């Protein structure tokens, strides 16, 4: 019932944001059915435009799009799923901190489709980097759920050059301080990668880089002996990794205070044997052997980091060449497409492409499209539209075309701008006799009651009797007669 | 009466809607609540410091303390912040700063933080060293620890530790940080003041650990407690380091003390390749102007194990030292004019003492370069204080400039036996002796006393005796 509420705007939402709301319900209806599977490819490219266009005002639409979007990915199969994930990476980069209620299912959904060796590896990895930026500090709530998949990537990877691992090392650097209770189990996989000679050189390069870049936001004092020893058996082994390995070691001696002093003889023998002369590392070692100050030795690395931080519708309307029923249907479909194209709102413009390939989603958007364009036009332009609607209603007898126009009249009455002008009193007399032949007596009775409120006449009273009888309310019709016996002249009641 | 007279002062904290006066203006209603909270706090503190109030507020039956602790667990935000301030004052603990991160609130509680009484105008070193170096008492009973032990035991028995844990894991982000520090201080207060028996149901955190190991409970809460223990873990390291020196004057006092108690208890080849690569990287030569040299690479060159200008007689090193000699020279106004608050204030000062020690190693050769520094410091002293006829203009600048970090250069020379002999040749001890009898200079006198090293017998001790017996009374008080 909420969906039907929005189509009429019962909440009196201002027209500025009314258009995005009515667009989503039209797009979601064609999104919850598996029968229209082929249209799913291009509908999402329009949803991702609405979210981008609005910005910070798209949060209230999250409870509608997300539950259906997540279900679709679970059931859909083929090339669509790999494309749906990239779109899902965009809707999490727009709304940042409000994806928390829906993150539990997203993490679970990513578990099944992350097959160890498949083309869907990078788009999963690229999605992770977009999620961690969005959460930005509270990712640790869901980080442990994706570590079991990530753990067996540094030892079971058949990609040439171990590119997948490199594409994953650059994603670990973005975690920063998010991982604090998971470093005891995530670091041994990292240190295992740059000590194995059989690993390709580019893979070992990033393994050393991802440690020093992670040093800037984490404390590695406790994990000293675990990663210092692999370093000293790497300088002697690889003559090509000497330059970039010292940068990781030197960035770690800085965190440790005077506790590293006992490790100098173990390292100095590797430096005198292989003649390693690193400029930055030479500075730190001198400061420890011979004193510099007292408030600097044995300093907490986290405190040090904190200190450093601190107009064309007439041709569509005025045709007059439509005589056949199919032409009347064709004219309506031509009109509906034309309104969406130029509706003075990017939210409705984006839906024009889908309207060409799907007509039924343009019928429910007729009311929303009309109010956008009609408001912009002045008195002279909008007057020409009214007289074309008059000719449109009093020409044919097809129920489908009239029902669309009859519903449009009701939509305008509910709005705060008042009903659309017509010949006489917003055309109640014309609409009243127009819905009678369409077998829609709920509207016909309402229009007659408006006529009665102006001035009662014998013709109006007789018509109200006929309408109620065919609406299965004999007792209501009996009240009309009693009104005429005492509140109207005598001996005038027709025997019929 | 029993439980209604004295416990009335606890009403503003236990009652969420307290109305002290039946008739008052509604305009200052918000201000009235804050006034009541402050006044009630001074009464609760005032009744926990008297023996007749502790036994009356901690009765075995229903008491006010169980109502004060029981209200701490209710998820209220205005009461919780008020009660935490009371708890800090009861134990006389330093209050942290309001923040949402633990690191910021940890750097504001360390015992070695700067205070306003440590400046040169106030007590220079004696005030600072009182709160850093420990008291020479290992057997004298501290009668205030006994008082704090009884209060701490009373709160632990009633259930303060369990109440704090609920606060940590079920409150705002800026309230939990104030409660995490209080738990850390209390645990440290309790492993050094409480006896053995009271320490068996203490350092186990039963409530906290169970929450941080259970996967059934909501995920959000689990890591709040896990991170809380992680945040509380770093608190011990801050207490592990202890207070550390803040001023280089006090720092050099400790360094000479540990050196002389470790010298009585009976590294690289440094080929020319290492120096030449390092000297060209120092930037002192090719850019003959300061603020461009790499000040990190200069200290390493000086206190490098084998390079001392004597073993390695090199023309380049003669050029290197003389270029640095011109910068620190007091006459050449390139270093003296620097403001007190220059951003690299520390690094520049340490290297200066780090350099005068380098020259002293080359006793036979460095004395020629060392002769120049000591001479113009004497000339600078002869003008600053005003001992010789001069306008005494340097008095205005001495305080606000780095010219006061010159006693560090002359004090670090007194440590070595061959440095005190150098001072006699330059005759700077004679200059220091005369300036003791100076009425209007008191800033000058204070600096000299602290800088000089009195470990060995010689001229140093004599000058100290004159200062502490023949000078201005205010100056003598500090000596």
């Amino acid at each position: 019932y909420s969906t039907s509420e929005m189509l009429v705007n019962m909440g009196n939402l201002p027209l500025d944001e009314f258009y995005p709301a009515v667009s989503m319900v039209a797009l979601m209806r064609i999104f919850r059915d598996q029968s229209l599977s082929h249209h799913h490819t291009m509908v999402v490219q329009a949803i991702t435009f609405i979210f981008k266009s609005l910005g910070l005002k798209c949060v209230q639409f999250l409870p509608q799009v997300m539950p259906t979007f997540l279900n679709v990915i679970r059931v859909c199969d083929g090339a669509i799923r790999e494309f749906l994930f990239q779109q899902l990476g965009m809707l999490v980069s727009f709304v940042k901190s409000h994806i928390r209620p829906y993150m539990d299912e997203i993490v679970t959904l990513m578990r099944e489709f992350w097959v160890m060796n498949t083309s869907i590896q990078s788009t999963i990895i690229l999605l992770i980097e977009q999620i961690v930026v969005a959460l930005g500090g509270e990712f640790k709530l869901y980080l442990p759920q994706l570590i079991p998949h990530m753990l067996r990537v540094f030892m079971h990877d058949n990609s040439p050059g171990r590119i997948v691992s490199i594409k994953l090392l650059a994603a670990i650097q973005l975690f920063g301080a998010n991982l604090d209770d998971y470093l005891h189990l995530l670091l041994p996989p990292i240190v295992k990668l740059f000590d194995a000679p059989e690993a390709p050189l580019p893979s070992r390069k990033a393994a050393l880089e991802t440690v020093d870049r992670l040093t800037e936001s984490l404390d590695f004092t406790d994990y000293a002996s675990r990663i210092i020893h692999p370093i000293v058996r790497t300088l002697d082994q690889s003559p090509e990794l000497r330059s970039t390995a010292m940068d990781t070691l030197s960035s770690l001696v800085f965190q440790l205070g005077k506790k590293y002093q006992i490790f100098i003889p173990m390292v100095n023998k590797v430096l005198v044997r292989h003649r390693i002369n690193h400029q930055r590392y030479d500075v730190l070692i001198c400061r420890i052997v011979k004193g510099y100050t007292l408030a600097d030795e044995e300093e907490d690395p986290l405190i040090y980091q904190h200190r450093m931080l601190r107009i064309n519708l007439q041709k569509a309307w005025g045709a007059a060449r439509r005589v056949s029923k199919d032409d009347w249907l064709e004219w309506l479909r031509r009109l509906s497409l034309e309104l969406l194209k130029d509706s003075s709102s990017p939210s409705l413009r984006s839906c024009w492409a889908l309207a060409q390939a799907y007509n039924p989603m343009a019928r429910d958007l007729f009311n929303a499209a009309f109010v956008s364009c009609w408001s912009e036009l002045n008195e002279d332009q909008q007057d020409e539209l009214i007289r074309s609607i008059e000719l449109a209603l009093t020409s044919q007898d097809i129920a489908e075309v009239t029902q669309t126009l009859l519903n449009l009249a009701e939509f305008m009455e509910h709005s705060d701008k008042g009903p659309l002008p017509l010949r006489d009193d917003n055309g109640i007399v014309l609409l009243g006799e127009r819905a009678a032949k369409c077998r829609a007596y709920a509207k016909a009775l309402h229009y007659k009651e408006l006529e009665f409120q102006k001035g009662p006449t014998p013709a109006i009273l007789e018509s109200l009797i006929s309408i109620n009888n065919k609406l299965q309310q004999p007792e209501a019709a009996a009240g009309v007669l009693e009104y005429a016996m005492k509140h109207f002249g005598e001996l005038e009641i027709q025997a019929t | 009466r029993a439980d209604v007279e004295l416990e009335r002062i606890l009403a503003p904290y236990t009652d969420f809607h307290y109305r002290h006066s039946p008739d008052t203006a509604e305009g200052q209603l918000k201000e009235d609540r804050e006034a009541r909270f402050l006044a009630s706090k001074m009464g609760i503190i005032a009744t926990f410091r008297s023996w007749a109030g502790i036994i009356n507020l901690c009765k075995p039956g229903n008491s006010g303390i169980q109502s004060l602790i029981g209200v701490l667990c209710i998820p209220n935000m205005e009461i919780r912040r008020g009660l935490l301030e009371v708890l800090y004052d009861i134990f006389r603990l330093p209050l942290p700063v309001v923040t949402e991160e633990f690191i910021e609130a940890l750097l504001s509680v360390d015992p070695g933080r700067f205070q306003d009484s440590w400046r040169l105008s106030d007590g220079f070193v004696a005030a600072e060293a009182k709160t850093i170096l420990p008291h020479r008492a290992r057997s004298r009973p501290d009668l205030m620890d006994n008082y704090l032990a009884l209060i701490l035991s009373a709160f632990i028995r009633n259930g303060l530790l369990e109440g704090l844990v609920e606060v940590i894991t079920n409150s705002d982000d800026h309230i939990s940080v104030r409660a995490t520090i209080l738990l850390g201080e209390l645990l440290h207060m309790a492993n050094t003041i409480l006896p053995h028996s009271h320490s068996h149901h203490l350092h186990c955190l039963p409530t906290l650990m169970n929450m941080a190991a259970s996967f059934d409970i909501p995920k959000e809460k689990r890591l709040r407690a896990s991170a809380a223990l992680n945040c509380l873990k770093r608190f011990h390291e801050m207490k592990k380091r202890g207070p550390k020196p803040y001023s280089l004057h006090l720092d050099h006092i400790i360094q000479k003390a540990i050196a002389t108690h470790q010298k009585r208890d009976q590294i690289l080849k440094d080929t020319e390749e290492a120096l030449l690569i390092n000297l060209r990287d120092s930037q002192v030569l090719q850019h003959k102007e300061n603020l461009e040299w790499n000040w990190n690479l200069i200290g390493t060159i000086l206190k490098w194990p084998n390079v001392n200008l004597r073993n390695y007689k090199d023309e380049q090193l003669h050029r290197f030292v003389r270029r640095l000699l011109y910068f620190y020279k007091p006459s050449s106004k390139l270093y003296a004019n620097l403001d007190l608050d220059f951003a690299k204030a520390k690094q520049l000062t340490v290297v200066g003492c780090q350099f005068t020690e380098f020259l002293l190693e080359s006793e036979e050769d460095g004395q020629g370069y060392l002769e120049d520094l000591v001479k113009d410091i004497v000339q600078w002293l002869n003008a600053s204080s005003g001992m010789k006829p001069e306008r005494s203009l340097q008095n205005n600048g001495l305080l606000t400039t780095l010219s006061q970090h010159y006693f560090l250069f002359i004090g670090t020379l007194s440590c070595h036996p061959h440095g005190v002999k150098m001072l006699e040749k330059c005759s700077v001890f004679q200059c220091l002796l005369n300036l003791c009898s100076l009425k209007n200079q008191d800033h000058l006198l204070k600096l000299t006393v602290s800088s000089l090293d009195y470990s060995r017998d010689g001229l140093a001790r004599v000058i100290l005796s004159k200062i502490l017996t023949a000078a201005t009374d205010a100056c003598r008080l500090y000596a």
